[PDB]
């Protein structure tokens, strides 16, 4: 935990009761702050699909299963059942 | 089945309503909306005897709680009506009297921006207070916004509204929006209703507003699942660019600040967090599709 | 990207509502005239029918093909 | 069964009388709150439009999942005749009652109401000291005279007459006393809201020639009144009605102005605990209650031994249970009172036993019992002891000339459900005294 | 197209219409991909 977190020793936690364990698990949900000297800045290409409402079912490009409604990708028009997921065709989030 | 709490976020401001009167042929249309609200709240009180009502007015220089009045009277409503109804309506109209007088004194004050965000946030806090204080109560929000007035910049409104959407969703507090004005759709308020199982309605004419209120925005939280909402518009859940300002279908977002960018920012640097992107990596996006030579 | 009211007008309009509120308030006038209620109901249902059709068909769904 | 009881009474009223009942906005508002949530939603939509909506349109609003609730809502509204189904031009049109629509419109919009909600004299009185004490004592007195405990001030003849003729507190002149019945114990068990309606509903049936609508009119608006306020005085029938209302501790009069009380407001379906007691293996009762009413009801089936200021301690005995059983109280009712008046401690220990039971074997999930099962078994066993002998009154048949005649006579008795016992070997059968004439009549025929 | 024709003659329009609707989104997606390839090929090549 220490050598892997730039020497910080606060990432190895030992509980003292069941109540504290829930707190320890909950604390991990929040994003972990990044280190200054670890720079990975970049731009990620992702699109915002538009929901549809069709009368008849159609096959989904992700599971090959018939689903009534889905979101159309703005790059290849393939439909995905749920979000957020990587498009199964163009690999665009 | 169970008592429900109704919190009406009415956005009243002479600038918003005066423009509505000028564009149309109706003078003093605020009375018609105000009169409809009084009957609408009474209708909600008539649904059950254990339900409460709250009204928050977003005036030019801030927000104020019309009902319940703070612990810190003119005759405007007949005294022969039901006691509970008058106990709320009389206070509601009286606060309107005081609020207009306060607004009139500060008429020359510069109203830089709208205060709808605060009222919606304030309403959610009131909803939380009642739910925990009384123990097993449902909640609902109703936003009466006058969009006729030409807004200056709506971008600031985006962040507070999105935060309110998550809070309402967590607390199971559907929020309905009733819009009176020129613009047919509000990209933010309409988005709020869909994401929170609410009802969005737009009416051009103030007259006959009660029919809409009693027929569309009268679905109590107890029977929400069994009633199909009358909303007609559709939402794309898209956000405008930070430089062009247009809706982006496919674009780029910064890894650090999550700022949408339709095109590569000038200077190869983020315009929102001043983060420099790698020249090689951005060149990857710039590469054109592969085609046989 | 795909008339402004003067300061006096707001004061003038504010006075009109100020007088219309203090003098008296009639809630019974809120009822429609029976000529716009039909129009209001006709358009409201128009969305109900579309929504009802959408919501009636909102594991795999049953199919008709063999 | 509160909304069911009030609603059911309204359905039995003829439609001709219902139309006159909906004249006042006050009663219409009270009746509006009784319908199911879906019914209220449709009513509110229809009140403010003076037009006709086809039936199918209202069905479109309801989602597929909530389709079942639509059937109950429309059925309830139609039975009360609030909704008038009109068919014309090949379509079944739907409209709202003109009187009901106008009545609701006035109440919501503050139109002319003809003083249905009453007037204000601006002469208020302290609610806690006077209104609460008067109604509590008056309601306390009638309850004591019903549970049988001695009390100095017996109730007036009016309420006394109502109680007797009703199933409550059956009385016999030969016995010279009044005792509780099976329904009486249930009446005590029912919460205050249902307790009050039972007496009021019985009174509504008792009145004769006093108009049924007028009594209903007065009762409904009484709840609309707010406690701790004055209300000046009304119909001629409502005058004698108002005085009779004082007998039940719902309205207080000094000797022109009448003040509603907590019970009056509670009437219109308004939304450690006192009475909690400890039941344990030793058949010892420790009721943490300080109130004569709670003490009196407990004594019906508990042999009290002593009382402290904080609580009353007693013991369950075979004599005590038999005394309640003889009157007509069922054992199932007794356990319900014990279960619903349990001590918080009992639940925790029972839950702890459940948690250990789940720990050892979580495959079994039986309904938890707050009080030890041994008390339940003994109480029910005592009930079996009282039902040890079962006897029926009637007559016996014998000496049938032909077997066919015996079979024919016996078969008919079974058909009309009057045959109790029969033996083919002896060619004998016994029939109840109630159906004795029917069997004899068939014998002649 | 061949499958639709095969179903069309075999089922006589009783199933072809339903079959086309099920496969419409994928058919449009592949057509769009070819259209994009054809459109861009003209530009870069010429
Ligand atoms: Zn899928
Ligand atoms: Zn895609
Ligand atoms: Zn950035």
């Amino acid at each position: 935990c220490k050598a892997t977190n730039y020497g910080d020793e606060s990432f190895y936690k030992i509980l003292l009761d069941e109540t504290h364990l829930k707190e320890l698990f909950n604390e991990a949900v929040t994003p972990l702050p990044v280190n200054k000297i670890n720079k990975g800045f970049t731009l990620v290409k992702m699109g915002f699909p538009t929901r549809i409402f069709e009368d008849t079912p159609t096959f989904c490009s992700c599971h090959s299963k018939l689903v009534y409604g889905g979101y159309f990708c703005p790059n290849c028009h393939s439909k995905v059942c749920s979000l957020p997921t990587v498009c199964p065709c163009c690999d665009l989030m | 089945e169970s008592p429900s709490l109704l919190t009406v976020i009415i956005e009243i401001a002479p600038k918003l309503w005066t423009t509505f009167d000028e564009e149309g042929n109706e003078k003093g249309s605020i009375i018609k909306v105000l009169e409809a609200l009084i009957v609408f709240l009474n209708a909600h009180l008539a649904f059950n005897s254990a339900n409460k009502v709250a009204v928050i007015a977003a005036y030019s220089q801030g927000i104020k709680y019309l009902y319940p009045e703070s612990t810190s009277d003119l005759k405007i409503i007949n005294s022969d009506m039901y006691r509970r109804f008058r106990n709320v309506d009389e206070t509601l109209v009286e606060e309107i009297y005081k609020l207009f007088e306060l607004e009139k004194k500060q008429i020359e004050q510069n109203s830089q921006r709208s205060t709808l965000a605060g009222a919606m946030s304030a309403g959610l806090t009131y909803v939380n207070r009642i739910s925990k204080e009384s123990v097993s109560l449902k909640s609902r929000l109703l936003v009466l916004t006058c969009g006729s007035g030409s807004s200056k910049d709506e971008i600031f409104q985006y962040i507070p509204i999105m935060n309110c959407i998550f809070s309402a969703t967590k607390m199971k507090c559907p929020i309905d929006v009733v819009k009176i004005g020129g613009s047919k759709e509000s990209t933010f308020l309409q988005q709020t209703t869909d994401a929170t199982n609410g009802v969005y309605l737009h009416v051009e004419s103030t007259e006959g507003l009660i029919q809409y209120l009693a027929t569309a925005m009268f679905i109590d939280p107890s029977l929400r699942p069994i009633i199909v909402k009358p909303n007609h518009g559709s939402v794309d859940f898209r956000t405008s660019c930070y430089l062009t300002g247009r809706v982006v279908a496919v674009g780029f977002i910064c890894s650090v600040c999550l700022c949408v960018l339709s095109i590569i920012p000038p200077g190869n640097k983020c315009p929102a967090c001043d983060s420099q992107f790698d020249e090689h990596v951005i060149a990857k996006l710039k590469r054109k599709p592969v085609v046989p030579r | 990207t795909t008339l402004k009211v003067s300061n006096q007008q707001m004061l003038q309009q504010l006075s009109l509502v100020m007088d219309n509120l203090i003098n008296k308030l009639d809630l019974n006038q809120v009822v429609p005239n029976n000529e716009v209620s039909n129009k209001i109901n006709k358009r409201v249902i128009t969305a109900i029918k579309i929504n009802a059709k959408q919501a009636k068909h909102n594991l795999e769904v049953k199919s008709t093909l063999p | 069964s509160l909304k069911h009881s009030v609603t059911q009474y309204l359905e039995e009223i003829p439609q001709q009388v219902q139309n006159r009942l909906y004249t006042s906005p006050a009663t219409c508002l009270a009746i509006y709150r009784i319908l199911p949530p879906l019914a209220k939603f449709f009513i509110m939509a229809m009140v403010f439009n003076e037009n006709e909506v086809p039936l199918l349109d209202l069905d479109k609003w309801v989602n597929s999942n909530g389709k079942l609730q639509f059937q109950n809502a429309i059925k309830s509204m139609k039975s009360l005749h609030l909704l008038i189904p009109n068919k014309s031009s090949g379509t079944l049109m739907i409209n709202l009652n003109p009187t009901f629509k106008i009545s609701l419109r006035n109440a919501l919009t503050g139109g002319e109401v003809q003083n249905s909600f009453g007037v204000v004299v601006e002469e208020n009185v302290v609610s806690l000291d006077l209104l609460d004490e008067y109604s509590a004592n008056k309601w306390e007195t009638i309850l004591h005279f019903m549970v049988g405990t001695p009390l100095a001030k017996i109730p007036s003849e009016k309420v006394l007459n109502l109680l007797k003729h009703s199933k409550l507190m059956e009385e016999v002149n030969s016995t010279g006393e009044f005792k509780i019945t099976n329904e009486g114990f249930q009446f005590l068990l029912q919460e205050i809201n249902s307790q009050l309606w039972t007496l009021l509903l019985q009174y509504l049936k008792m009145i004769e020639t006093m108009d049924l609508v007028d009594v209903l009119h007065f009762i409904f608006m009484l709840g609309a009144l707010e406690v701790g306020k004055a209300y000046k005085i009304l119909s001629e029938t409502q005058r004698i009605m108002l005085q009779d209302m004082r007998d039940y501790g719902l309205v207080f009069q000094k000797h022109s102005i009448f003040y509603p009380t907590k019970l009056a407001l509670m009437l219109t379906s308004d939304t450690i605990p006192d009475g909690s007691l400890i039941v344990e293996t030793n058949f010892k009762i420790y009721s943490y209650s300080n109130s004569p009413l709670q003490i009196a009801v407990l004594s019906l089936f508990v042999h009290l031994k002593a009382r402290f200021v904080n609580m009353v301690l007693g013991q369950i005995t075979r004599e005590s249970i038999r005394r309640a059983l003889t009157n007509g109280i069922t054992a199932d009712q007794i356990i319900a009172y014990l279960e619903t008046h349990a001590h918080p401690q009992m639940r925790r220990l029972a839950e702890e036993k459940l948690e250990k039971k789940l720990e050892l074997d979580p495959n079994c999930k039986e309904p938890l019992q707050v009080l030890p099962p041994t008390v339940v078994d003994q109480i029910r066993l005592w009930q079996l002891e009282l039902d040890r002998v079962i006897t029926y009154e009637g007559s016996l048949y014998s000496d049938f000339e032909t077997s066919q005649e015996y079979n024919l006579l016996s078969k008919y008795a079974q058909d009309i459900g009057v045959l109790l016992w029969k033996d083919d070997k002896k060619k004998k059968f016994f029939i109840s005294k109630e159906g004795n004439s029917q069997v004899l009549d068939f014998a002649k025929r | 197209n061949e499958l639709f024709q095969d179903v069309l003659n075999g089922d006589g329009e009783s199933m072809s219409n339903t079959c086309t609707a099920y496969l419409k989104p994928v058919l449009n997606s592949i057509t769009l991909a070819t259209h994009k390839y054809d459109e861009y090929f003209n530009e870069y090549n010429n």
